[PDB]
């Protein structure tokens, strides 16, 4: 099979900034009677199907905005983005459609560099509902931020926790660039009745947030 | 345009077999090449193969004993069937409208141009489950300058996937709908929040509706806030 | 895929036979 090997694996780039996306095959893509190379590019943003961009290498399909241009030929191909756009960050894929079995590269995150911004930070109590049923989940929020890289910590009655927490956090913002995290602490019913104080503490860089909320106030 | 809509079952139990439909408006599947793509985090986008307007058939090799593909041109429809099923077919799938090239009197493929919206595909032993759905309540009270940040919490569901919507789809502007986690229970878990006016609480309502097409289940929570 | 070197006929879409 065609293998096709994508660099970089992720990029990030200030907004208006040019961007690069290097995919080589190991077999040339140029069919000599047509003269064209088959080579393809589209992109995925979360929860879609990818999108078309670009195909015989070079030619934009219609629609795409002229920032996205494609060029090589032979093994080695490129997707340049001229001015990146906050709504280009996406998961870029190059694709041979020269020889069966058809492949892909692995894909491009690409990414905007954007300026610091803190997190507003929300904490919600498990809801009387769950607490019915034997669990507690207390949640924590971090909304729109940047930079992604964030250390969330929870304390109970000043006990810092392990092992009873997990994360989850969105792809980048689409139109401010920012991220947005949670974090779920799993209590036990009991557990949770015989605390008092609950604390979600967001760390980045030289500032520490602690958000809480005593339990029954 | 052109809108390609895959139908599957959700969950598909190990050594069944998947079968996958993709209805097709805006283009005849009489007309080109029609592919089978599916993905997966580990490891990318797999071509499974596709359908000529010939009714030839070009499977991959990593799976060409199990796969079948056809078309159905009374009803506009291109079908896949995947035999003997195990965990490592869990992905989600995608059909493709691919163009074709032809320079003298034979064609052959060049592009995917269309991708319809993909199923997801959970092959498991594992019993089917739909969620609970909680509230995370904003206070009646803002602490954070007259903004309130309320949601979902959708819980302890199986197999993936949950989408979330806000007021039927009328409420779109700063909802964050988190990835799922996958629970040391072994059942998916995930939430959906959304900021608005603190001083909306009383007056405007705000449904979360929860869609579990593998259980055949929705769930529509208002989300009331607290005193 | 071109270079599979084995391109369908034009016949697309097949048409009555006749």
């Amino acid at each position: 099979d065609i293998v096709m090997t994508q660099s970089p694996e992720s990029l990030a780039v200030s907004l208006g900034e040019r961007a690069t996306i290097n995919c080589k095959s190991n077999q040339s893509l140029l069919y000599s009677s047509t003269n064209k190379n088959y080579l393809v590019w589209y992109l995925q943003k979360p929860g879609q199907p990818p999108k078309l961009l670009i195909y015989w290498a070079s030619t934009r399909e219609s629609g795409v905005p002229d920032r996205f241009s494609g060029s090589g030929s032979g093994t080695d191909f490129t997707l340049t983005i001229s001015s990146l756009q906050a709504e280009d960050v996406a998961v870029y894929y190059c694709q041979q459609y020269y020889l069966s079995p058809l492949t892909f590269g692995g894909g491009t995150t690409v990414e905007i560099k954007r300026t610091v911004a803190a997190p507003s930070v929300f904490i919600f109590p498990p809801s009387d509902e769950q607490l019915k049923s034997g669990t507690a989940s207390v949640v924590c929020l971090l909304n729109n931020f940047y930079p992604r890289e964030a250390k969330v910590q929870w304390k109970v009655d000043n006990a810092l926790q392990s092992g009873n927490s997990q994360e989850s956090v969105t792809e980048q913002d689409s139109k401010d660039s920012t991220y947005s995290l949670s974090s779920t602490l799993t209590l036990s019913k009991a557990d949770y009745e015989k605390h008092k104080v609950y604390a979600c503490e967001v760390t980045q860089g030289t500032t520490s947030v602690t958000k809480s909320f005593n339990r029954g106030e | 345009k052109v809108q390609l809509q895959e139908s599957g079952p959700g969950q598909v139990k190990p050594s069944e077999t998947l079968s996958l439909t993709c209805s097709v408006s805006g283009a005849s599947v009489t007309v080109d090449y029609w592919s089978w793509i599916r993905q997966t985090p580990e490891r990318g986008l797999e071509w499974i193969g596709y359908i000529s307007y010939t009714g030839r058939t070009n499977y991959n090799p990593s799976l060409k004993s199990r796969v079948t593909i056809s078309t159905d041109t009374a009803k506009n429809q291109v079908s896949l069937k995947l035999s003997s099923v195990t965990a490592a077919d869990t992905a989600v799938y995608y059909c493709t409208r691919d163009r074709s090239e032809c320079p003298d009197g034979s064609c052959f493929a060049y592009v995917m141009a269309v991708w319809g919206h993909g199923t997801t595909v959970t092959v498991s032993s594992a019993s089917t489950k739909g969620p609970s759905v909680f509230p995370l309540a904003p206070s009646s009270k803002s602490t954070s300058g007259g903004t309130a940040a309320l949601g979902c919490l959708v819980k302890d569901y199986f197999p993936e996937p949950v989408t979330v919507s806000w007021n039927s789809g009328a409420l779109t502007s700063g909802v964050h709908t988190f990835p799922a986690v996958l629970q040391s229970s072994g059942l998916y878990s995930l939430s959906s929040v959304v900021t608005v006016p603190s001083s909306s609480l009383g007056t405007q309502t705000y449904i979360c509706n929860v869609n579990h097409k593998p259980s055949n289940t929705k769930v529509d929570k208002k989300v009331e806030p607290k005193s | 895929q071109p270079a599979d070197g084995n391109p369908d006929p034009n016949a697309n879409p097949n048409v009555d036979p006749n």
